[PDB]
């Protein structure tokens, strides 16, 4: 086909864009200074599993779209699948330990902070990352040992469990859908002393409020959605429909760094040295 | 009677100015365009003193060119072994705001000054296995901006009440009380033989007082704003001020007038710390756009920049053997060069 | 590595956990600048040192042409204080709260206002010995422009005086800055009880700007 | 007044008087210190390896 | 006003456990390691354990490892040696001895008391001079030769010497070679090089009879000399 060049450079682009920006994200923090912070290890947390999605979970989807069958064994389908689920999972969490961290520092300016040290700034961190491993990686890596074995056909990669219509929601329920409940909720009571502060003592809040948690829901909403829905009917949304919302969900990783890493000053002066010249 | 000393003062003065034109025979500069430059110098950090945690403002090296006195505003007095990092000692401070700390010559004590107006003496080798205080000096009505241990019992202070006083310590009076000074001083060198000490000031003077007699032996003007830095060639027969007004100056204690001035049409920042070298070639200064500058003392031609800190340096020392260059900013950390 | 700098090392990483627990017990607390003049009550709201905690948060202010202004670069807050009781130096107070605006130190660092006699102020001009606009006229308009004051009216006209003396530190206040530091306008007595909370709420409004400004919402 | 007036001439007969000497004769001490201490500059000229204790 | 007060100990049959204390008064005790030192009662000193500041390093001697235990109380201003299964060859007198270990510190420079305890690979020290008689007024030159250079990369050399006055507790002369304590004649001096160390007594006085010994500091176990005598006549 003539548009096979033209599909792998439409997502070559997009995926050398998602590993760039994130590399300048972790080297920006160690080459400057300034940016060793400690709301600053919850933004490269952040980055490093937006750099992994970057290298694993976005070529190798390359592949099976160039590629239209899944070259691989049984066990080449099972840890991408593990860490691709793994990484997007924590994301979510570094996203959501960010949104209790802002919250604390409006709601509580003398007090959150102070009690916020280096050894108990990293637990949270462990904690997003440690749920993304157990609720994900097991659930995934044996579940054909588990039940029978690969129910899946030898020519494809999909998981396993999206037939068990109770785990599915089970797992959306714990993957997105609290998390975003969570999210939305801080940043609208974070908006309201916004307000309160400029009365007592309005424009830039929302054009970062909305920068930040639209550049979320528009780009995972829609596979959660079609998962929903797959599992009641196998087969009732075009594959091609249903790749295009699975390479949209890897979107979120390509836009952090210009959603919670350049919107910082501090970042920007940094990042703006390095693009005009290489040091 | 009161306007005859005003024109007395006036004509006496201008007898010092033509006293000072006939001196000046020729330019520094102009005998010295037949010595090789020393090019640009390179160098490098070797150490970083962490474990401040506030804005170092002054740093001593001791006179074994081992170990260094740190002052923070975090009330924090650390001995430093900088062969290893390690740190010897840890001495806290009654009060946190620190303008300048010094190294007893002997070892065995380390002055603490600041804006208690107080000049704490410390003893560091004594039984019990810790550091106590010796003495508190107490007398100047302005902060001081800095102290210069003589022996283990005569210390020299600057003040900010146009004041510099010579201590006992074992008594904590003052022997020597210097007055004359219009401005606020700001730093302070004693000379190789202790017998002279400089002080430059606020009021953009300069001035050699004599320890022994207690009286202004000279008086040098040629800056235009406050002088914040202050130390002697190692020749002992000059001394290097730099200015809040972006400009060092080598003037000259015999010729009584300036020799050369360092300044650059793209530096506009003014200079917080002076150090020379060794052999008085290098006149380091350190400026308040995070790096400090390695002048040519003879030439004034800028031989490098040591760009290594992130926010503007406090206190520049230079060891006494010449083998390193210590330098504190407000980054809160210490940078060995080499 | 020695037997005796092992030994040595053990020392300095022992002194490096007391360096890093004082310095985090040193970060409960904000250290508050005052300022203003001689006769101005600053010891009623060679360095004293005040440590007080509002709401189990420690607020250690101090109390001390100003070189050393470079040592107070790290201050959360400024405490500044002017007469306004006494008429015929008011200009002088101007003058010093001008520098301290445009100084290039305190350029990111805020002040709170603390205009002191308040009692005095009021049965100052209600006797009418003291003619504002002879020291000053701006008051010449006398516009008393449109306000919400909690307090009675002016007896004598004085309520405008009330925020007119009040407002020449809000105009020198917005003119160079850039909405980076923040100055604060009250009223206060020496018999005021609940004087520390303004300092309190003043010192909350300023950590938010930082952090606003980090997060960017601002 | 008339004291600190006093003060300051009786300073300034004490600054004039005393002696002073070229600029030729003082800078040719410098211009000789310098280039008699260049070798004992571990600043100016670069040490070995081995000499440094700072390595 | 320092001073290192030793207990416990007396007649233990074989078998049997004992603990030792040691009280110090005087000094700050949470800023010095701390060791025991043993004397048999006709032989020389001996290392037993060590502690360090912070408890975070502790060293015994390969004789007694396994069945000595060492610890300390800085709130109590205490350390305790616990000793279990006393055997007949632990007949000796213990010590208790404090050393700071910084750039330009004294180690082992105060030794507390002895308490006597009766019951029912390594460098070698060579104190080859048993005993000497030196008339008193001249001077006398003590020797010390270990099996191993004792200069370290650093610079530092590691010897301690020791004088162990008759009925007193051993008191410390220099620490590493060239290096005069606190509270003592200026006529005691040393000097030399690896393996060949010597310590110099100008204008030998009253009150100076008594055994030196000579210890290394380059790696435990702290083997100490065998003993190096000087008497009148
Ligand atoms: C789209 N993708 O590239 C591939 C899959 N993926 C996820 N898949 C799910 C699968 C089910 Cl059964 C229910 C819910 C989710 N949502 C997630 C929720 C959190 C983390 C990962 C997923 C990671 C990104």
């Amino acid at each position: 086909v003539w548009q096979v060049v033209f599909i792998a450079f439409l997502t070559g682009i997009l995926a050398l864009v998602t590993i760039i920006g994130n590399i300048l994200v972790i080297v920006s923090f160690k080459v400057n200074k300034q940016l060793k912070t400690v709301n600053n290890y919850f933004l490269l947390s952040l980055a490093c599993a937006d750099l992994i999605i970057g290298v694993i979970s976005m070529n190798l989807f390359t592949t099976y779209i160039i590629m239209n069958r899944w070259a691989l064994g049984n066990l080449a389908c099972d840890l991408w699948l593990a860490i691709d689920c793994v990484a997007s999972n924590a994301s979510v969490m570094n996203l959501l330990v960010i949104s209790f961290d802002r919250y604390f520092s409006i709601t509580r300016p003398l007090t959150y902070r102070a009690k916020r040290t280096t050894k108990r700034a990293g637990v949270m961190i462990g904690l997003a990352w440690v749920i993304s491993f157990v609720l994900w990686a097991p659930a995934i890596l044996f579940w054909q040992y588990f039940v029978g074995k690969r129910t899946v056909p030898p020519g494809e990669c999909f998981i396993q469990f999206l037939s068990e219509p109770t785990i599915t929601f089970g797992t959306a329920i714990a993957g997105f859908y609290m998390p975003v409940t969570i999210m939305t909720i801080l940043y609208w009571r974070i908006y309201k002393e916004t307000e309160k502060r400029t009365k007592e003592l309005e424009k830039k809040a929302a054009q970062t409020l909305s920068a930040i948690l639209l550049a979320f829901i528009i780009t995972w909403t829609p596979y959660n959605i079609m998962v929903l829905v797959n599992t009641f009917c196998d087969s009732c949304i075009p594959k091609t429909f249903w790749n295009l919302g699975y390479w949209l969900c890897y979107i979120n990783s390509t836009v952090n760094p210009v959603c919670y890493a350049l919107c910082n000053k501090t970042f920007r002066t940094t990042f703006k040295m390095l693009l005009l010249c290489q040091c | 009677e009161l306007d005859q000393l005003r024109q007395e003062a006036e004509q006496l003065k201008n007898q010092i100015r033509d006293a000072r034109k006939a001196c000046a025979d020729a330019t520094l500069s102009q005998i010295t365009n037949n010595i090789d430059p020393v090019g640009r110098i390179q160098m490098r950090t070797r150490r970083t003193l962490r474990g401040h945690l506030a804005k170092i403002y002054a740093m001593h090296w001791g006179t074994d060119s081992r170990l260094l006195v740190s002052a923070s505003q975090d009330g924090k007095l650390i001995i430093w072994d900088s062969y290893t990092t390690n740190k010897v000692h840890a001495i806290p401070l009654r009060s946190s705001w620190v303008m300048t700390c010094a190294y007893a010559p002997s070892g065995n004590y380390v002055a603490c000054g600041g804006l208690d107006n107080i000049c704490s003496i410390y003893n560091l080798k004594t039984r019990e296995g810790n550091v106590r205080v010796s003495r508190e000096l107490a007398g100047h009505t302005g902060y001081l901006s800095c102290c210069r241990f003589l022996d283990d019992n005569q210390i020299v202070t600057s003040s900010g009440d146009t004041t510099c006083a010579l201590w006992d310590i074992e008594t904590g009076q003052q022997t020597t009380t210097f007055t004359g000074h219009t401005g606020d001083v700001m730093s302070l060198s004693l000379a190789p033989d202790t017998r002279l000490f400089v002080s430059g000031a606020c009021d953009a003077s300069a001035k050699l007082w004599d320890v022994r007699e207690g009286m202004c032996r000279q008086t040098f003007t040629g800056h235009e704003s406050d002088i914040n830095a202050i130390c002697f060639f190692p020749n002992g027969n000059a001394f290097a001020t730099g200015s809040d007004d972006a400009t060092c100056r080598l003037f000259d204690l015999r010729a009584d007038q300036e020799l050369m001035t360092y300044s650059h049409d793209n530096i506009i920042c003014g200079i917080t710390s002076v150090s020379f070298s060794k052999s008085g070639r290098l006149l380091l200064a350190g400026y308040d756009d995070f790096n400090c500058n390695v002048w040519d003392a003879l030439k004034a031609d800028r031989a490098g920049v040591l760009a290594g800190h992130d926010n503007r340096v406090s206190c520049l020392g230079v060891t006494d053997d010449g083998m390193a260059v210590a330098t504190g900013s407000w980054d809160s950390f210490l940078k060995i060069w080499n | 590595v020695s037997a005796e700098d092992k030994a040595a090392a053990e020392r300095s990483k022992m002194i490096d956990k007391n360096l890093r627990e004082d310095g985090e017990k040193a970060r409960r607390t904000l250290r508050l600048l005052l300022l203003g003049a001689d006769n101005s009550g600053k010891s009623t709201i060679g360095i004293f040192e005040t440590k007080f905690q509002v709401d189990k948060v420690n607020f250690h202010m101090f109390d001390v042409r100003r070189k050393w202004i470079q040592c107070f670069n790290d201050v959360t807050a400024i405490i500044f204080v002017v007469d306004s009781s006494d008429y015929n130096r008011l200009q002088e107070a101007l003058n010093d709260f001008k520098s301290i605006w445009n100084n290039r130190w305190l350029r990111t660092i805020s002040v709170i206002l603390f205009l002191n006699k308040q009692d005095l102020l009021a049965e100052k001009v209600l006797a009418g010995k003291s003619k504002i606009e002879d020291y000053f006229p701006e008051f010449a308009r006398y516009t008393t422009p449109e306000d919400a004051t909690p307090e009675p009216g002016e007896d004598p006209r004085v309520t405008r005086a009330k925020y007119f003396i009040r407002k020449e530190f809000v105009d020198i206040s917005t003119a160079s800055g850039d909405g980076r530091h923040i100055c604060y306008p009250h009223f206060t007595c020496a018999v005021d009880t609940e004087n520390a909370r303004r300092i309190f709420n003043d010192c909350k409004d300023i950590i938010l700007q930082m952090n606003l400004r980090e997060y960017n919402l601002v | 007044s008339i004291a600190q007036a006093r003060k300051l001439v009786e300073q300034l007969k004490m600054e004039a008087n005393i002696d002073r000497i070229k600029v030729s004769k003082a800078a040719a001490d410098l211009m000789a210190y310098c280039e008699a201490h260049a070798k004992e500059d571990p600043l100016l000229t670069p040490v070995p390896a081995s000499e440094n204790p700072f390595r | 006003d320092v001073q290192l007060v030793e207990s416990g100990g007396g007649l233990v049959q074989p078998g049997g456990s004992r603990k030792l204390s040691c009280s110090a008064s005087g000094f700050a005790f949470s800023s010095f390691g701390m060791h025991w030192v043993r004397q048999a009662p006709e032989k020389g000193l001996e290392w037993v354990a060590y502690i360090s500041s912070g408890s975070g390093t502790i060293y015994y001697a390969d004789t007694v490892k396994g069945r000595f235990t060492i610890s300390r109380d800085d709130p109590k201003n205490t350390l305790f040696l616990q000793m279990t299964s006393l055997r007949s060859e632990d007949t000796a007198m213990y010590y208790c001895v404090r050393s700071i270990y910084y750039y330009g510190s004294s180690p082992f420079d105060f030794w507390g008391q002895g308490t006597t305890l009766t019951v029912s690979s390594d460098i070698v020290m060579t104190q080859a001079t048993s005993s000497v008689p030196v008339t008193p007024g001249e001077s006398v030159s003590i020797s010390c030769r270990s099996s191993k250079s004792l200069l370290h990369s650093n610079g530092n050399t590691y010897l301690y010497w020791f004088l162990q006055r008759p009925g007193q507790s051993p008191q410390l002369l220099i620490y590493r070679m060239s290096n005069l304590a606190s509270g003592v004649p200026d006529r005691f001096s040393g000097s030399g090089s690896g393996t060949a160390f010597t310590l110099t007594i100008s204008r030998l006085e009253a009150e100076d009879v008594g055994v030196y010994y000579c210890m290394q500091h380059l790696e435990y176990p702290l083997t100490f000399g065998a003993g190096t005598k000087l008497e009148l006549k």
